[PDB]
């Protein structure tokens, strides 16, 4: 068996983005085991220590004007860039759901009906799921499992609703997602 | 409203270590330690842009470097294993001879090092797996994705075997139809 | 079974690389790392080992390290006592005095020379539009030896004596280099760069990750060349 | 793509 001790090391830029490249902010950190340490934040402007251990390295880094100005302008050269160069792909990626009800296999009491909405194969994970009854709107007895990302840029999720069904009534899931320019509905008709 | 990562880690005594880039969430691409190119995620995002890998690997010496100088200033504290959360899912609800993919879940967890193995009827699985890299979370911890394409049978049951440190003994996550 | 021979379309044309030659022709001029009996003091990933190697010549690198195929090759040799010698690249070459880098050439040094700097003449035949032209011999101070050596040997002798590798482009087209052991195996090497504009010593110098070695006193060299024309 | 280069401690 190997019982040796572990030692790891973590560098990681984050380019967060805002209303597309009109509000960027640079995130620069290194992390120790699991510990961040010391960052970069653009919004600071420096290299600021985040525990004890870091602290040399805020003040040596701080102390390099090279280093400090291509952080400072990284914010251009280096998030803006490779969002443009990523957009058209990622930013604008769409692929519209799969949308399918049906009753769940459970059903714990009686004279009820537990409906599932599964909406899968998605993207991006921005989504609407709601429930109606004769097209109003169910707040009430709605529940999710969540949204799941599935690492292969696919998203899927189930959204339950409890009901007491009653013959002639139409319960619709409706689904916006980017990827339709209306909305996506599937009904049950009790 | 949009995240992109380039997320970077070294490991000793492993000498592991790792390249890629993410983008709210999902990996774009990572770099071959060993071949010295882009692995892209997606086969389409390699016709739609590049990225110079060769590069990557001076950032990942330097990381070593840089861990060596830590690993000494912490007067080599080594860190704490942190067990994964193991979940088993389906990508689309299951039907009966259609097919899918059954999806390993490994997160939350460190070191970066974990042994997964799929097990079809309490025997080994190999056909069609694939895996990805490690991946970047919020709190400095990881995620991993495993997959095994099948075709859904009311006879067939799966587990998903997983060893970590952090685990005194192999997590198995079943799963079978069900619906 | 052997690895079959290449076929006209198999090969990298001189015609089709737009980038400067000179950068090949680097890899094999009078160029090469050579160190006997050292053993490694370091490793970067678990497939490469790091020696203490110094540039007699230009004082260029004291640190030298070698990719190889895989972690077995590395456990295999961490330890040994061993020779090395292959050719080095700068280019790309990363890993935590100066430092190079190059894949393979490793061989274990126990019992593998001949007594009083005795050294094994290796033949060497080369086919110009699949006619010996001229032949040779190259030599090598080991009895099992890598074919990285004697491949690197035969060009450094070709570059001096038909100008194989020019500043801008070659006088061939195509080109290849046969190794024949004397159980019949038999395995080769394109000699030209990939097509493009850009030649990446690296990558093209990660073919001798294998540390494929061969019996000096019994295998046989061919190197095949074409001509554009003929 | 392009990438930050790793600052050295």
């Amino acid at each position: 068996g190997d019982t040796r001790p572990r030692f790891l090391w973590q560098l990681k830029f984050e380019c967060h983005f805002f209303n597309g490249t009109e509000r960027v902010r640079l995130l620069e950190r290194c992390i120790y085991n699991q510990e961040e340490s010391v960052r970069f934040d653009s919004d600071v402007g420096e290299y600021r220590a985040v525990t004890e251990l870091g602290r040399p390295d805020a003040e040596y880094w701080n102390s390099q004007k090279d280093l400090l100005e291509q952080r400072r302008a990284a914010v251009d050269t280096y998030c803006r860039h490779n969002y443009g160069v990523g957009e058209s792909f990622t930013v604008q990626r769409r692929v519209e759901p799969k949308v399918t009800v049906y009753p769940s296999k459970t059903q714990p009491l009686q004279h009820h009906n537990l409906l599932v909405c599964s909406v899968s194969g998605f993207y991006p994970g921005s989504i609407e799921v709601r429930w109606f009854r004769n097209g109003q709107e169910e707040k009430a007895g709605v529940v999710s499992t969540g949204l799941i990302q599935n690492g292969d840029w696919t998203f899927q999720t189930l959204v339950m609703l409890e009901t007491v069904p009653r013959s002639g009534e139409v319960y619709t899931c409706q689904v916006e997602h980017p990827s339709v320019t209306s909305p996506l509905t599937v009904e049950w008709r009790a | 409203e949009h995240v992109i990562i380039q997320a970077e880690f070294y490991l000793n005594p492993d000498q592991s270590g790792e390249f890629m880039f993410d983008f709210d969430g999902d990996e774009i691409f990572h770099v071959d330690m060993a071949k010295k190119e882009t692995v892209w995620r997606l086969e389409e995002f390699g016709r739609f842009a590049s990225f110079e890998a060769q590069g990557a690997l001076a950032n990942i010496a330097v990381d070593k470097a840089n861990l060596e100088i830590m690993t000494k200033r912490s007067n080599y504290t080594p860190i704490t294993n942190v067990p994964p959360e193991v979940t088993v899912l389906t990508n689309s609800p299951v039907e009966l001879r259609e097919p899918n993919v059954l999806i390993c879940f490994i997160d939350k967890f460190t070191p970066p090092v974990v042994n997964v193995t799929w097990l079809r009827n309490g025997k080994p699985v190999t056909t069609g797996v694939s895996e990805t890299v490690f991946l970047p979370r919020e709190d400095h911890l990881f995620r991993k994705f495993h997959y095994l394409p099948f075709l859904p049978s009311t006879e067939d049951v799966y587990d998903c075997r997983v060893e970590h440190w952090g685990l005194d003994e192999p997590l198995l996550k079943h799963w079978e139809f069900d619906a | 079974e052997s690895q079959p021979d290449p076929m006209p379309d198999d090969l990298h044309k001189s015609s089709e690389f737009t980038g400067t030659m000179g950068n090949m022709k680097y890899l094999y001029d009078d160029h090469y790392v050579s160190a006997t009996k050292v053993k490694s003091v370091d490793s970067f990933f678990k497939w490469d080992l790091i020696y203490n190697i110094s540039d007699k010549k230009l004082k260029n690198y004291d640190k030298v390290k070698t990719e190889l195929l895989n972690e077995d090759l590395a456990k295999k040799y961490k330890d040994e006592v061993v020779d090395v010698y292959g050719s080095n690249y700068y280019v790309n070459c990363y890993f935590s005095g100066g430092k190079t880098c190059m894949y393979g050439g490793i061989t274990k040094h126990e019992g593998n020379h001949f007594d009083n700097g005795n050294l094994q003449n290796v033949l060497v035949r080369v086919y110009e539009n699949k006619r010996n032209t001229i032949s040779f011999e190259v030599q090598t101070d080991k009895k099992s030896v890598t074919a990285q050596e004697l491949d690197i040997k035969a060009r450094n002798f070709l570059i001096n004596k038909k100008n194989l590798y020019e500043f801008n482009s070659s006088p061939y087209e195509t080109g290849y280099i046969k190794f024949i052991e004397n159980n019949g195996n038999t395995f080769w090497y394109d000699m030209m760069p990939a097509p493009g504009d850009k030649f990446d010593q690296s990558k093209y110098l990660m073919m001798y990750n294998d540390n494929k070695t061969v019996d000096s006193k019994s295998v046989k060299i061919e190197v095949h060349l074409t001509t554009k024309n003929g | 793509f392009v990438k930050q280069n790793a600052a050295a401690l």
